[PDB]
RNA sequence: CGUCGUCAGCUCGUGCCGUGAGGUGUUGGGUUAAGUCCCGCAACGAGCGCAACCCCCGCCGUUAGUUGCCAGCGGUUCGGCCGGGCACUCUAACGGGACUGCCCGCGAAAGCGGGAGGAAGGAGGGGACGACGUCUGGUCAGCAUGGCCCUUACGGCCUGGGCGACACACGUGCUACAAUGCCCACUACAAAGCGAUGCCACCCGGCAACGGGGAGCUAAUCGCAAAAAGGUGGGCCCAGUUCGGAUUGGGGUCUGCAACCCGACCCCAUGAAGCCGGAAUCGCUAGUAAUCGCGGAUCAGCCAUGCCGCGGUGAAUACG
């Protein structure tokens, strides 16, 4: 969930971007 | 998962002081207050006394120690 | 241990700001530290004149500084030399080089900043606290005003135990916004300690 | 020719223009069931008509912006009710009871300090 | 509620059966305010009551709610010495509130893997006199009546 | 606000990092707003006196 | 056509001294785009009332910057007369272009 | 500044009663959110407080068009894109309106119940605001200040360490234990804010963090920007798992003189406890609780899951 660094929610919650949450 | 970048850091107090001990020998002991300086090849063999915030600890340096900071061998806290 | 500063609580209405000049996120903190150094040395000088306020306005490298006092003849000096050395402190401080004015106070007994400053001095001279207060209120309440109130802290009379003396007349509806209640806090460094003096004056409503 | 009542809800503004015709409703271009659908709610926005008995007589061009869809769904409930008033005012005498004309004042309450969410207060032990 | 008598809330009738009772049940099924997802569920399950029954879902639903309503329940009350479980009539409104709360509760205790199925089967099983909810209703009713000896604590 | 500490004012901190803000009025280190140069306390006192232009008691 | 923008902390020191730079342009130039509002930039400061602990008190402070537009269509050289240097606002700042 | 406590109170002046402390007034009946108002009364009035005057949010009108619209006509690379126009949305400024006025009933009155009209009633919803006083309450490490004490040091500069210690115990929280769920893809509605060595469009390299290049922006005209939950499709199929992301190994980005002690961040690998929690105990009465994400203050960076704010979705229940 929001705690998984390697997921979408993981990145949203952690406010970051990357492989698992591309900057579009 | 450590990091530094592209320009490894080392304080020049010894960076050159150490290499000078190579220019004419090797010497004995050294005293630093830069536990923040990376360890590089030219240090191996030497024996540097790193400050643990209270004293200067005799830290012998080996090949398998390069890359590590000096502080990593001079523990600051005294426990049980 | 409560109560909003009667002034700050009204800045919106029945009370305008002292420093009323515009600025931007890069100037502001600067054009402010200035006013403080202004009122700073400004207040440690025009003390005897009795300053009930210090306004300030700006447009660009220009600063009003409409100093309100009850004894103008102290900021003027010998015929008019005081106002000279003073406007010299101005430019040597704020290199902005700006004007300066003076506004007499029509009865320094309707300006709490003074009524309080008064009691403070009396106290600093070993006056009789409960009396001074009692009188000051009477003085203020005598020359107009719909109400007034003075409050001195503790150590009243070098007493080892701090207290708080009262006194107040007429109305002083602190909860009413359209009040228009001047407020002034006078310190009072004495031999044994320090005493706070607050003054409230209710000058008409609406 | 045309009719138009605004309508607002929980910070949502809806432009509702009723025009004689079939009854195909548009919303920001998309078809009614195109801007909504998947929202069992939506159907209610067109309740104003059903009440007065419209539907088969008016078409509707609608603009919608601000807040969230269920909110919009309600602002539109007013548009179609306010515009439907300009048409025949004898309709107001039929939407009063239903209350479709009433603007819904219910809004998000301010987040106060000391609290976690305006009212939700932090928990304590006392031991 | 110390001062007033607390009036009851009114709910917008169902966007389908145009029934208020349905919305009530919908809200009990709701969770974290996801009223959409909540509504779906009742509906899908509402369909599943057919093609399993030739009857209308609403009639099924409304009669399940009925068999789960408790007519007596035991409430506490200290009378010097301890607490005596006192039996007593259940108000027309609490009956409904209890009935629905219980259905969603029993429903979610079922093994059926997906929501709509669970509400559906509980709805059905309830309608004919069986199921978690009805069990509860009977344990309660049995509680009261099992304490007839404290009936004189009316209140 | 110890004095030997109001040394802060140093265009020559040696390292931009060590350059910390302080309260223009009290020397207070923590809670020193940037738009005013003042600290959290001073900011409230002055705003009350009306000396902070525009600054008003917000309510909504 | 001269783009005008009036900013300030006072909603009267602008809204008002924004008609002086419109009336003094109604009879000397075009019709002017009248005075245009523009949203405000409210900056809030939330601080703790007491000087030590008691972090659940707070009290709020805002410093809202109001804005105005105007815009005088037709760079009337006859309007530049009444204007130029004739006003009464002290707590204002102007930003204008062509 | 916190606190009982937004509690409905605390007093005064004169008169009257009492040898006196004091009392009456402020008690009583009705009523109210209220010492709110009514009636009564040796009291008649008054101050602090309540309420109101202020801010925000609900509806409407006036004034104003570099933000909105084929509403409406024409052009369209069919994007409000251009002409164009301020009706609409909106922006921000002034003003309107609600008073138990308005109708039936009860009532001595205040006011209570109910309806009509209205966007809204009866304190419409939320703030700012918190009496005389209490707690020898909190802070002399914000600042101020009496006394006291140190004045090659209880002052000062610096490098390094410490405030980050860990057998343990508690508080406040975060993420969970899953199918009303998790994942991937695609697609949709927000508000309030911030932005010059600043937000960073768009482009290229990199799985990515980010790096190189670089348009616009003094910012209703450009950027932070994606809102998320939601909708659609596909997957997982009840398993400690495609639940959950602790811990640890490796590689690397970035800020900064410098990340060992002691930063955040990306990627690979690892993949812990946890199957809804004993006694006990906390919050919340409506757009609230619950749930979802968004901004800011401080700030190089950040240990923020904190704090102060914004809007989306949106309950249950209150006999008493
Ligand atoms: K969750
Ligand atoms: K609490
Ligand atoms: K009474
Ligand atoms: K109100
Ligand atoms: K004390
Ligand atoms: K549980
Ligand atoms: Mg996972
Ligand atoms: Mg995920
Ligand atoms: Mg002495
Ligand atoms: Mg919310
Ligand atoms: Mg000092
Ligand atoms: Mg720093
Ligand atoms: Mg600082
Ligand atoms: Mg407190
Ligand atoms: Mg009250
Ligand atoms: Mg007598
Ligand atoms: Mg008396
Ligand atoms: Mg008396
Ligand atoms: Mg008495
Ligand atoms: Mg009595
Ligand atoms: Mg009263
Ligand atoms: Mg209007
Ligand atoms: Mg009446
Ligand atoms: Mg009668
Ligand atoms: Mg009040
Ligand atoms: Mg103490
Ligand atoms: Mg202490
Ligand atoms: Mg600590
Ligand atoms: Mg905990
Ligand atoms: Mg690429
Ligand atoms: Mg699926
Ligand atoms: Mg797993
Ligand atoms: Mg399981
Ligand atoms: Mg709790
Ligand atoms: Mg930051
Ligand atoms: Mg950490
Ligand atoms: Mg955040
Ligand atoms: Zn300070």
């Amino acid at each position: 969930g929001k705690g998984d660094r390697r997921t979408r929610r993981g990145k949203i919650w952690r406010g970051t971007y990357g492989k698992y949450r591309p900057r579009k | 998962p450590r990091s530094l970048k592209k320009g490894v850091f080392v304080d020049d107090h010894l960076l050159e002081k150490v290499l000078e001990l190579n220019a004419k020998g090797e010497k004995r002991l050294i005293k630093t207050w830069s536990r923040r300086s990376t360890i590089v090849p030219e240090m191996v063999g030497h024996t540097i006394a790193v400050y643990n915030g209270k004293q200067h600890v005799p830290v012998y340096i080996t090949e398998n120690m390069v890359g590590h900071k000096l502080g990593e061998f001079a523990p600051t806290r005294t426990y049980r | 241990g409560n109560k909003i500063h009667p002034i700050g609580f009204r800045l919106g209405i029945t009370r305008d700001w002292e420093s009323r000049w515009y600025a931007g996120k890069k100037q502001y903190r600067h054009l402010l530290l200035e006013d403080q150094r202004i009122r700073g040395l400004l207040e440690k000088e025009l003390y005897s004149a009795g300053l009930a306020r210090v306004d300030i306005e700006r447009a660009a490298d220009n600063v009003a500084v409409t100093v309100h006092v009850a004894k103008p003849g102290v900021v003027i000096g010998r015929g008019g030399e005081r106002i000279r050395v003073l406007r010299e402190e101005l430019a040597k401080l704020t290199g902005k080089n700006v004007a300066l004015n003076v506004q007499e106070v029509q009865n320094p007994n309707l300006s709490a900043p003074l009524v309080a400053q008064r009691v403070a001095e009396q106290i600093e001279r070993r006056f009789a606290v409960r009396r001074a207060i009692k009188q000051a209120v009477q003085r203020v309440m005598e020359s107009g005003a719909k109400g007034a109130k003075v409050i001195v802290s503790g150590r009243i009379g070098g007493a080892e135990q701090a207290r708080t003396e009262w006194a107040a007349q007429g109305r002083v509806p602190l909860h009413t916004l359209r009040a228009n209640i001047d407020y002034g806090f006078a310190l009072a460094r004495t031999t044994y300690g320090v005493l706070g003096v607050k003054a409230y004056i209710f000058l008409g409503e609406v | 020719e045309q009719y138009y009542g605004t309508g607002r809800r929980k910070e949502a503004v809806a432009r509702v223009f009723l025009r004689p015709g079939n009854g195909k409703v548009t919303v920001n271009g998309q078809d009614f069931n195109e801007y909504f659908q998947g929202l069992v709610r939506a159907v209610a926005a067109l309740e104003p008509l059903r009440a007065v008995d419209a539907l088969g007589r008016f078409d509707a061009y609608i603009t919608v912006r601000g807040g969230g869809k269920s909110g919009q769904i309600d602002a539109i409930k007013l548009g179609i009710a306010r515009a439907l008033v300009q048409y025949n005012p004898d309709y107001r005498a039929k939407l009063k009871p239903l209350g479709f004309l009433t603007r819904d004042a219910r809004v998000v309450e301010r987040k106060k300090y000391g609290k976690h969410k305006a009212r939700r207060a932090p928990q304590y032990s006392k031991r | 509620a110390r001062r007033r008598r607390a009036e009851v809330r009114q709910l917008q009738p169902d966007l389908v059966y145009g029934d208020v009772l349905v919305t009530a049940f919908i809200n009990k099924i709701m969770r974290d305010g996801k009223k959409n997802l909540a509504a779906r569920i009742f509906y899908d399950a509402c369909k599943i009551i057919q093609e399993k029954t030739g009857q209308e879902p609403l009639k099924v639903f409304k009669q399940a709610v009925e068999n789960v309503k408790p007519r007596m329940e035991v409430r506490s009350r200290r009378v010097g010495g301890a607490n005596y479980q006192v039996p007593m009539e259940v108000s027309p409104r609490r009956q409904q509130s209890l009935a629905l709360r219980w259905l969603v509760q029993a429903a979610n205790q079922r093994p059926e893997r997906r929501a709509a199925v669970r509400i559906a089967h509980e709805l059905m099983d309830a309608a004919e006199g069986k199921g978690g909810a009805v069990k509860k209703k009977e344990d309660v009713e049995r509680m009261a009546e099992a304490n007839r000896a404290y009936a004189h604590y009316r209140w | 606000a110890r004095k030997a500490l109001i040394e802060k004012a140093k265009r020559t901190p040696k390292f931009k990092v060590r350059a910390y803000t302080r309260c223009v009025r009290c020397g207070r280190a923590r809670s020193v707003y940037r738009f005013f140069g003042l600290c959290r306390i001073c900011l409230r006192e002055l705003a009350h006196k009306g000396q902070l232009p525009g600054v008003r008691k917000a309510s909504w | 056509k001269i783009r005008i923008k009036l900013r300030g902390f006072d909603h009267k020191t602008l809204d008002a001294s924004a008609q002086k730079i419109v009336e003094a342009a109604r009879r000397s130039g075009a019709q002017v785009s009248g005075p245009i509002p523009l949203p405000t930039r409210v900056r809030r400061f939330t601080v703790i009332r007491g000087p030590f602990k008691h972090k659940d008190s707070r009290e709020h402070f805002e410093l809202r910057t109001h804005n105005r537009l105007v815009d005088i269509i037709n760079p009337n050289r006859k309007t530049i007369e009444q204007l130029m240097t004739l006003d009464l606002p002290t707590g204002v700042e102007i930003e204008i272009k062509t």
